[PDB]
């Protein structure tokens, strides 16, 4: 149920330098969720005006 | 030609319910509801369509 070696692993992707950066995004989840439920409802009644 | 006490100090009723139900109006404020507005979009669409034919 073990000796199985169908998989085949990909390649050995060389990329090199520029490292990850630090903690600066973390506190941006203020308002993601109430513009996409805002901007989008602010809008969003702009189709009773139209039947 | 003729004087002077007519006119009399009548008083009218009390009746004050004017405001009957003016203040009774549901306190609930503009809540637009989202299924309202996906669904006027659909109808909206529907009635371009129709414009077209």
């Amino acid at each position: 149920m073990a000796l199985l070696g169908k998989t085949l692993k990909g390649r050995s992707t060389r990329p090199g330098g520029i490292p990850q950066k630090r903690n600066i995004k973390w506190r941006q989840l203020a308002k993601n969720q109430e513009e996409f439920d805002q901007l989008k409802q602010l809008a969003k009644m702009k189709r009773e005006g139209l039947k | 030609m003729s004087k002077a006490a007519k006119a009399k100090k009548n008083v009218p009723v009390v009746s004050k319910l004017e405001a009957d139900a003016r203040k009774a109006a549901e306190g609930v404020n503009d809540n637009e509801s989202e299924e309202f507005k996906k669904a006027m979009r659909k109808e909206a669409r529907a009635l371009v369509e129709q414009f077209n034919e």
